[PDB]
């Protein structure tokens, strides 16, 4: 029974290999007080603490914080020793080779680990999808990442990262929604407002047609309940929030929207394979899991690509945890278990076999 | 804060109830589901309440759902600490986390209650990584199924120990 | 054999730890001619004296005068040297942190008392129904307050106090009682309509159907006959004083009644904590035990609170002294011995011992 | 004469162009029964009616009751008829255009003025102080804002939005002053609360250092006289008020700091402007007139800000009414009257005129 961990950059996917859907699903920060709360636990005192993004951008970058996420996980959330389940791990693209030798050091030394793994987690979204060649669209928390891939090998040279996620929606949702008289300030009113814009959020075809709609009638709006019994009501902010992530001006960003992005990485890429990955375009992470967005993307590239090419979004109704669920596929293989860097290969070589046994 | 303290059995007993170890089928049906804690004679330290106790491997061969059982335990004039195993499942995921049951009826005596209250505060700080708390001060804001599900992840919970709400 | 000392606004209550009922329940008053007479003893005079209250609002204002009740419930009230007994105090919510040490200061030095401790009055309310979290509402004498708790802290800043409480109703019920031909002026005469009060006073689920009700009949009449040979019958003023409760307009006041000020305490938490509040909203202090008063709190907060929210008002039948009941229960423990201020740590760190021991 | 209205969040300042000083300043509230009653009236009447602000954070969200607020501000305060005179109104920072065109709407149809602007209150008090490039942490009444502008035009993206101003200070007073004894809970009170805030209190420039000071002696403590012919003396609670400002948990707000505020809003322009806006800082607005605010600002922000960056904080001796005094030199420029926007214009473009005159 091997775990799978998912790293992300704003929430950590833990589970089982062999399971469907990951066991736990928490934020990934660690609070300290204006002593220390890893998870759910920092997220339930609300404003005494500061909160601290570990991973902020899918690279580690405070690694005494990412071995309290680790250990919260493997003790509180999947409430297993980590010493007696080889442990899968997960990999923003473009990690460097520093980074991975890191992750290897603490799974072997602080953990003690008897089996350990590195997966790319655009590689695993693309196989997930029954594919080894295409262009990936990983829109995470805190990064966005268009990752092309030819026959199972990311192209670092065409890969393209963008700082405009669900991380940024959720703070452009607080923004607007007090145009409308709302005060959506504290922490706690942040997951509020997540929460409205992963139910009642949507990705208009055409935006000024969708903004005359609303204008105009009030088929659009929607009610959404608070905790506390209050109901609140959304109308033109429904669209108009997962706008920025094709009109990344809404925020002040002088960036390319999610549609660009993926375009500008496909002319990175050799001009002989633009066409494989033109139609092999596939949505991962939960940014993309507003409906409507694969019809955007479709059209907004569509209207960037040369008319003779065929554009083909792939957005699998499994987008959001395919990451994981893809390593628990590959984890829970009989024929994988050679594939894992053991306890005693790692004496022998040190931390730099991660180099040669998981590329 | 009366200053009450935790007896080492109920951190034994909370301990294995956490971090599961690789066992054989024998050793995981003797897995505790569910488990009440009571003061000492003298209420001094927080002790296990000998006999009340679920096991897992009692689940679906005597006892047929853990949770009106684990109810039916639950004295009806008295205080009483709970530690519940729920397994539940969300829209995209399958959960199993401990759930710490204050168990504080109104027909209990006053000073059972006002004891157990001001020294819940300090055994919950011993049971560190527990994130559910469940406070009924009557039978019928523990009785019910949908209730532990709304604390457990609210409407999002579409199953409670393997049978739909 | 600890001593346990509730100083309410309006009347002090006194007795040992592990009895169930305070032994000593006499005013909090001090007499000096128009020397010194406390408790009784000021009252018995009548009108000769003028009387002041030291503790007026639950706050201790002249520390002179409030040393003499502590020296007259010591020796006269509990016939007990102060030097044998660890004493426990309790404080008013919202009390101010010099008062604090003031009370540390005058127990160690002037009554030497061997130990100390200062305990909140909404805190054990709370504790004393088996509730950790929860809104308190304590009506005492001279104010009522609506404390917020959560996991056993107070929430100083949604900490609302009400200048309307017992005392203001004994006045109204006077003063709506000459309506009837009736006389109660001096001093003597305050003493019976609060008598008068505590037996014959309710509150009316429905006021404006109440008043119709007393109009048309005489069965809402209660006869009372005074200590002299008057006998008097109030009809519809038996509902009407402890109405001004709900609506302070009737005596003037431009403030919220009750329902309004706890619900508008529970709005000053966070939104997540809400639910939690509006479901243990618990009664506490003399001025409600009215009969009925859970039922109408209960109806007036369900029309201000959102109807998806669960409104359950608790009225302890033992709330009227809920706060000295939970004190002794306390003090009484064996393993509470810990927890005293010792006079060996009051001579080491002063009086600022009191905030890290008391919180 | 052109008229010059500044709809503020909790006063309203109406005079006419050219003028020194605004003619009319009274609060924009507007009362009703617990039938109508806007500015000073509604305060008349103190406890009898209830009270609501239409812009309460400085946008308007009861359009209904701002018609009211004008029309008494007219007719009632200006006394002047609206259809005779230009009227120059003002705006807070992110209005959003729907409410600018409804400005525009109300003043051409329900007071049919021959000409109307739109102003932004942020610009208007940046070019008072002889700058179009610069910072402005406008605090108000209801509402804190800091708005970074570069050449005349304020920066959307980086405008940060605080709901802590005068309005929640006058409250912290009324609350911290019941420490001393003293009962200010009426509408009445609040009014006298408020007086003395805006006479006795002042900004310390090392909180920590005057509550020591203010603990060993009394000459930090202020004699104030009630209408009613009263004194009453207020010690350390003269720094203790504004000290919210910059410690918003004393108000149990998990906000910044008016001085963090003005660091983040600077962290969020473009990295070449950043040292233009540190030196370029220009307080405005009533609750910026506390002495010693600057000093404080200065040294607060000097501590965020990298130690090679110079830190100026202006505070003009007229910040109080800036806006309004920008404003009405504007208006009385001869070359200005090009600028309107005209009841002829407004009949062809309709209420969308606004957007490309005002911009
Ligand atoms: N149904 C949904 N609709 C829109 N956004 C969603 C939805 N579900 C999750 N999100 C957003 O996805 C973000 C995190 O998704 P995920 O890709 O798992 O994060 P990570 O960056 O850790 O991989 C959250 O910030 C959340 O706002
Ligand atoms: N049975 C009763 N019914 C109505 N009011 C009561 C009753 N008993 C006491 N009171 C009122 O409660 C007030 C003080 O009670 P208490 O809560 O002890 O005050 P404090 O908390 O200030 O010491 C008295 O003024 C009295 O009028
Ligand atoms: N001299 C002063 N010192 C301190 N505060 C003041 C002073 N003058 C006015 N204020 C405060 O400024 C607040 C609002 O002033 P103003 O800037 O007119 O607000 P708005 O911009 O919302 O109209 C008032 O609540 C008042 O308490
Ligand atoms: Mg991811
Ligand atoms: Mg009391
Ligand atoms: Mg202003």
């Amino acid at each position: 029974a091997a775990l799978v961990v998912d790293n992300g950059s704003g929430m950590c996917k833990a589970g089982f290999a062999g399971d469907d859907a990951p066991r736990a699903v928490f934020p990934s920060i660690v609070g300290r007080p204006r002593d220390s709360y890893v998870g759910d636990e920092a997220q339930s005192k609300r404003g005494i603490l500061t909160l601290k993004y570990p991973i902020e951008h899918g690279i580690v970058t405070n690694w005494d914080d990412m071995e309290k996420i680790w250990h919260h996980t493997f003790y509180n959330e999947l409430r297993v020793a980590p010493e007696e389940h080889p442990v899968l791990l997960t990999e923003a693209p473009l990690n460097p080779k520093a980074n991975r030798e890191k992750m290897t050091q603490i799974m072997f030394e602080t953990f003690n680990t008897p089996a350990m793994y590195v997966a790319i987690q655009a590689v695993l979204s693309l196989y997930a999808s029954g594919r080894t060649t295409g262009i990936v669209m990983d829109s995470g928390d805190g990064v966005t990442h268009t990752v092309p891939i030819y026959e199972g090998y990311a192209l670092p040279h065409a890969i393209l990262r963008l700082d405009l996620a669900g991380r940024d929606l959720t703070d452009y949702l607080m923004k607007i929604l007090t145009e409308r008289g709302y005060s959506f300030t504290t922490t706690a009113e942040r997951e509020i407002v997540r929460d409205i814009k992963e139910k009642l959020c949507y990705v208009a075809l055409d935006f000024e047609q969708e903004m005359a709609t609303a204008a105009s009638s009030s088929s659009l709006e929607k009610s959404y309940e608070l905790p506390d019994g209050q109901v609140i009501t959304i109308g033109n902010e429904r669209f108009r929030c997962p706008e920025a992530l094709f009109q990344p001006s809404f925020l002040g960003m002088e960036s390319a929207g999610i549609h660009e992005t993926t375009f500008n990485s496909i002319m990175k890429c050799d001009v002989d394979i633009r066409k494989d990955l033109y139609a092999n375009t596939v949505l991962s992470g939960g940014t993309t899991m507003y409906p409507g967005i694969a019809d955007r993307m479709q059209k907004e590239i569509t209207a960037l690509a040369p008319s003779t090419m065929k554009i083909k979004i792939i957005a699998p109704p499994e987008r959001k945890y395919s990451v994981w669920i893809g390593g628990s596929i590959l984890a829970s293989l009989s024929t994988f278990q050679q594939m894992w860097i053991s306890k005693q290969e790692y004496d022998e070589s040190g931390p730099s076999i991660v180099h040669r046994k998981c590329f | 804060a009366s200053g009450v303290a935790v007896s080492d059995g109920v951190i034994k007993v909370f301990n294995d109830m956490k971090v599961r170890k690789s066992s054989t089928p024998e050793e995981v049906k003797k897995r505790k589901k569910a488990v009440l804690f009571c003061l000492s004679e003298d209420k001094k330290n927080i002790i296990l309440e000998e006999g009340k106790e679920i096991l897992v491997g009692d689940v679906g061969q005597t006892v047929d759902d853990p949770y009106a059982t684990f109810v039916k335990m639950l004295p009806d004039k008295d205080c009483r600490y709970a530690l519940y195993d729920a397994t539940y499942e969300t829209k995209e995921s399958k959960k199993e986390d401990l759930v710490f049951i204050f168990w504080a009826p109104e027909s209990a005596p006053l000073k059972s209650k006002m004891i157990y209250a001001s020294s819940k505060d300090a055994i919950k700080k011993k049971l560190t990584g527990i994130k559910h708390e469940l406070q009924a001060n009557c039978y019928e804001e523990v009785k019910d199924r949908c209730t532990l599900a709304e604390k457990l992840g609210g409407s999002a919970v579409i199953s409670l120990e393997g049978k739909p709400l």
